[PDB]
RNA sequence: AGUUUAACUGGGGCGGUUGCCUCCUAAAAUGUAACGGAGGCGCCCAAAGGUUCCCUCAACCUGGACGGCAAUCAGGUGUUGAGUGUAAGUGCACAAGGGAGCUUGACUGCGAGACGGACAUGUCGAGCAGGGACGAAAGUCGGGACUAGUGAUCCGGCACCUCU
RNA sequence: UUGUGCGCCGAUAAUGUAGCGGGGCUCAAGCACACCGCCGAAGCCGCGGCAGCCAACGUGUUGGCUGGGUAGGGGAGCGUCC
RNA sequence: GGGGAUAAGCUCCGUGCGUCGAGAGGGAAACAGCCCAGAUCGCCGGCUAAGGCCCCUAAGCGUGUGCUAAGUGGAAAAGGAU
RNA sequence: UCAAACUCCGUGAUAGCUGGUUCUCCCCGAAAUGCAUUUAGGUGCAGCGUCGCAUGUUUCUUGCCGGAGGUAGAGCUACUGG
RNA sequence: UUUGAAGAAUGAGCCUGCGAGUCAGGGACAUGUCGCGAGGUUAACCCGGGUGGGGUAGCCGCAGCGAAAGCGAGUCUGAAUAGGGCGUAUCCACACAAGAGUGUGUGGUGUAGUGGUGUGUUCUGGACCCGAAGCGGAGUGAUCUACCCAUGGCCAGGGUGAAG
RNA sequence: GGCGUCUGGGGGGAACGCGGGGAAGUGAAACAUCUCAGUACCCGUAGGAAGAGAAAACAAAAUGUGAUUCCGUGAGUAGUGG
């Protein structure tokens, strides 16, 4: 039997050229009238995932 | 709701640009504000929708 | 018979983050404070929440002026 | 017929609590628990925001038509005991407190460097560019003296885009 | 009268002395201050065997430090069958 | 330090504090958490730590100067007492 | 055998639960904390162990030097209260 | 199994047999060893009484960025040579700017992967072994017991004395 | 409808086929959507195999394939999903 890649993790994370794992930030979907532009500006773009959960994420994406 | 969220639209190109709140009971009328219109590239009067 | 107390906020981790005699880059936060206990001096800028930071690299040095605590930065010498 | 009907709890129940902000416990860095001791919030302001300029209270003493402890006036003393939209603390008289003129930076694109953290969040940010406000100029302005006034993701609505 | 070192009374439970471990001790074997020895452990030393880490040189010896251990991680082995 | 009655072998915290947990050996009569000290193995050798040296019990009914009459030593309070 | 009978089958039902898991030596050796939790006797991340690689004393101890506090203490015509 | 048991906490009467991390997959990650090496390798299938020979369809590596159109040692965002994000294996020399932490250029060095297979964890499977109360599908049961239906049988002896 | 007469059926079988009906334990750390699964079981039916089969098919501007069935890839990808 093959190993089924996790559907949710496959739709949220990415692999870059070197093998990094990136992710998007939260708190940017709704209820953002009162969030100043500084908060929203720092909340966009892909960020390398923390090394705390880098072990679990590799297991999900690769298997 | 006393302070309902309102949005501001550029008077020239009618782009809904900003969103603030105001006291409807204190200012029942619409809001006259000049703001930076990004696509126009120059400050244009902004109308609350 | 019950207690009406027991509510508390998180601990905000204020204090002096960088102490005197330390080398700081530009922008490093020196003190995290609520009021102006420490006041900005030379090459020290005040943040929005009265957080102090550094505009120029150098070594911290606490000082006083007109009976007010101040924080300064001395321009450490290039090798 | 298939199921759901929470947890903490000096056994369980009844009672009370569940998030955020401030103070003491907290042992002079940061942090630190208990059904320990006290309070507040789920807002408000189109000016109570930005900027330029000017000013200094509270209290007491003396004298004044109503007017008296206290209303407005004059004089003197008066370094902070008044006041700061709102709880407490840290601040502020050089004012962040009182008043006046103009105005919308309560911006767009970004952001070196940091604080704090299991992770997710959260916070400060000099400076560059565009286009502005006040100011003679230096300059200040990416909301409010600061810290609370809030809800991840999925799903869906509206407007714009040189995408398919 | 004051300050001190030792004491007395206050004192008082239910199987059997029973609030020194026992015997016993004031001819202290009790208390305080100085002095002298000794006994005491798997501690330290002596003599010998083994192992791990490292170093010195060498074609594996020598030397130095180290070797309690549950959950648990690593290395190397005995025994059985085909 | 908080709660409790400034009670608990109580409960909740802090501590480049300890030990037990996960730890043998000597002492405290017996006695995880106290005191001395971290067990590589052997020896019918030696020196010590805490603790002891009248007999049980190893080594002192040790030396000098005193104090106690209560077996104090070998449990205790306000207070009483030539 | 009855608050829903018996037998076979799904079926080796599923249990954040109790029990059990077998030969040896050598080296190293923890935790009972933090955050979150339909969560508190479970689990995820972090903290503490071991093995490999990389970097080398950056770790640690002591002296000296530059720092900021607001406890112990103390003080009150220096504030708020008693 | 516990903070702690010789424990008056649990289990074992004794002996001998039997009784618990295994297997599948071109699975995933990591680490050894072997082959080839900018390449490595076949699957299905065909030919051989064999373990051998053939089999290029595919897979991994060989260029990245971006939602995508696309561009390409660059690319995205952006009005921007204006900063930032990801990337150009890494190292060495030399120049040029900074000493807001170094950066940019030239030159050299040159890039290592992939197939078996051993081991450790892991995925789907009952997945280290033993153990429920109960849940569904199809059937067996009223010879015991509850009720009913058809047809039979039994009730010693002695009193009281209704209607008529 | 009744007669008379000829030919057929009926039942069994381990697996494989085809067309119908169709759960629950379980996973979701609860659970109803969903999964378990069109699985277990039941029904009707043949055969030595059955079913499918000769384009009202793919395809994408190539002057391409050319009935069905069965293996390997495509691929745990495009997608779908409280």
């Amino acid at each position: 039997p093959k190993a089924k890649t996790h559907s949710g993790a496959s739709k949220r994370f990415r692999r870059t050229g070197t093998g990094k794992i990136v992710r998007q930030k939260a708190n940017r979907r709704h209820l953002l009238e009162h969030k100043p532009t500084k908060r929203t500006r720092r909340l966009d773009g892909r960020t390398t995932v923390s090394a705390a959960d880098n072990s679990r994420i590799n297991k999900l994406l690769n298997g | 709701d006393v302070r309902p969220k309102i949005t501001l639209a550029c008077e020239v190109c009618k782009h809904r640009n900003y969103i603030t709140k105001k006291n409807r009971r204190n200012d029942p009328d619409r809001l006259e504000i000049k703001k930076f219109c990004p696509n126009c590239g120059t400050h244009q009067p902004h109308k609350e929708s | 018979s019950s207690s009406r107390n027991g509510r508390d906020s998180a601990a905000q981790r204020l204090g002096v983050k960088r102490f005197g005699g330390q080398v700081v880059k530009a922008g490093e936060i020196l003190v995290r404070q609520r009021g102006t206990h420490f006041h900005p001096g030379v090459n020290v800028g005040r943040g929005g929440d009265d957080t102090l930071f550094a505009l120029a690299p150098g070594a911290v040095e606490f000082g006083a002026k007109r009976g007010r605590k101040t924080v300064n930065i001395v321009p450490v010498a290039r090798p």
